[PDB]
């Protein structure tokens, strides 16, 4: 965090040297539950023959998904965050 | 002080490590045991704390072949630049068939442990053992064998280091009981992703249902254990057979030949009398089974004790649930 800055415009340019479309993730770390954990963004306009790069970011939202046993792995850490939950008495 | 023997404390494996292990979960090394990464950590309160790992890949086409260390050197610099340093205090092979500490894993460990005595060797065991008990198996090597250092040769120092009788049912440290203090952020995600976005929580939890119903889990465990363990059992029996025959059954014949000589010829040798016992290779105590094989008796008792338990639970639940 925090959301859109002048540095969005700058880490645009550095990533535009790779030159596909960018995927700007901003992980706000604030206490509140009214603050989303990570706020995915991708610029529209983004026309680029102008200054450096226009910043008007599209609404995106986030999920989890790559694998099962690794979110069994995250659930194992969720309920360790609750309270350990060591590995002996699982079943 | 739960701390280990003579150079090291226990281990603590921070959750973000084990996330990165289950990313290279059980592929890139399924049917081949591949060292899937080094455990990089630091000495903390009464423990090590593995705070990060980076994976070590290899040429895994269908066999494993060791590669240039251009990977590890560049990647341990990659860690050093944004994070800490190259602080490899162990390693993890997940990998292949519920927790088993092979003779090769004992030898690779022996090279590792003698070099850096701040070490454990992890064996990350997911759903493959029917999950099951002891998902994180730690195990460091006895400092006795790091004092009767190399090598256990077939006749000398098999017998002699068997007679020293260093451990092979050796202690394994506990790994977690405490707040790791990087609980923090992942705690904050729990309230989000439970209730109002419990998609991916419930997805992970309902994995349990289909761990029971379908194709032959305990059946296949007990099947693979019907083959794995009978292999090892037969091996010790025919190993022990031949050696015990060189120990006694050959002494039996040659000493009954020593009868015939009458145990002395005064004018001249005693060539025959001398040339009785001329060494067969085991005189006693073939060591690599006695040590390293016996580490896997322990692991085979563990697999049996694991596969049993979830069976025991069903045998309560099944009867009881229907009893209403």
């Amino acid at each position: 965090g925090h959301d859109i800055t002048e540095h969005s415009v700058l880490i645009h340019e550095y990533y535009s040297r790779e030159a596909p479309n960018p995927i700007h993730l901003t992980v706000d770390t604030s206490l509140q539950n009214g603050r989303m954990s990570i706020k995915a963004y991708v610029s529209t306009s983004m026309g680029v023959p102008g200054r450096t790069m226009g910043v008007m970011f599209t609404p995106l939202t986030v999920k989890y998904a790559y694998y099962d046993t690794e979110r069994i792995g995250v659930d194992l850490i969720m309920k360790t965050c609750f309270s350990p939950n060591r590995v002996i008495g699982l079943s | 002080g739960g701390s280990g023997d003579s150079a090291v404390k226990q281990v603590q494996i921070d959750g973000l490590v084990v996330l990165k292990i289950i990313k290279h979960y059980q592929e890139e090394g399924q049917g081949t045991e591949v060292v899937q990464g080094v455990l990089l950590g630091l000495v903390v309160e009464d423990r090590l704390e593995i705070t990060n790992c980076f994976p070590f890949p290899q040429h895994t086409e269908d066999d494993a072949d060791f590669d240039e260390v251009q990977y590890q050197m560049e990647m341990m610099r990659s860690l050093r630049h944004v994070n800490i340093d190259h602080l490899h205090v162990g390693w993890y092979q997940s990998t292949y068939y519920g927790s088993f500490v092979t003779r090769a894993l004992l030898d690779s460990q022996f090279s590792y442990q003698h070099a850096i005595e701040e070490s454990v060797v992890l064996i990350y065991d997911p759903i493959k053992t029917a999950q099951g008990s002891l998902s994180l198996k730690a195990y460091r090597l006895t400092p006795k064998l790091m004092e009767v250092c190399k090598e256990k040769d077939f006749s000398p120092e098999a017998l002699k280091k068997a007679n020293i009788t260093f451990e092979h049912m050796f202690e394994e440290v506990p790994i977690v009981i405490k707040n790791s203090h990087l609980i923090n952020v992942l705690m904050w995600e729990l309230e989000k992703k439970s209730a109002v976005a419990d998609k991916h929580e419930l997805l992970s939890l309902a994995s349990s249902n289909h761990l029971g119903k379908n194709l032959q889990l305990l059946m296949d465990r007990v099947d693979e254990m019907s083959q794995d363990i009978v292999k090892y059992n037969t091996y010790m029996r025919n190993t022990s057979k031949q050696q015990q025959q060189k120990h006694q059954y050959q002494q039996r014949r040659q000493q009954e030949n020593m009868q015939r000589q009458s145990r002395g010829e005064p004018p001249l040798p005693e060539e025959d009398l001398s040339k009785l016992f001329k060494p067969p290779q085991p005189p006693a105590r073939m060591d690599s089974l006695l040590i390293a094989g016996q580490i896997n008796t322990y692991c085979q008792n563990i697999k049996e004790f694991t596969a049993q338990n979830l069976g025991k639970l069903f045998m309560a639940q099944a009867l009881q649930e229907y009893n209403n």
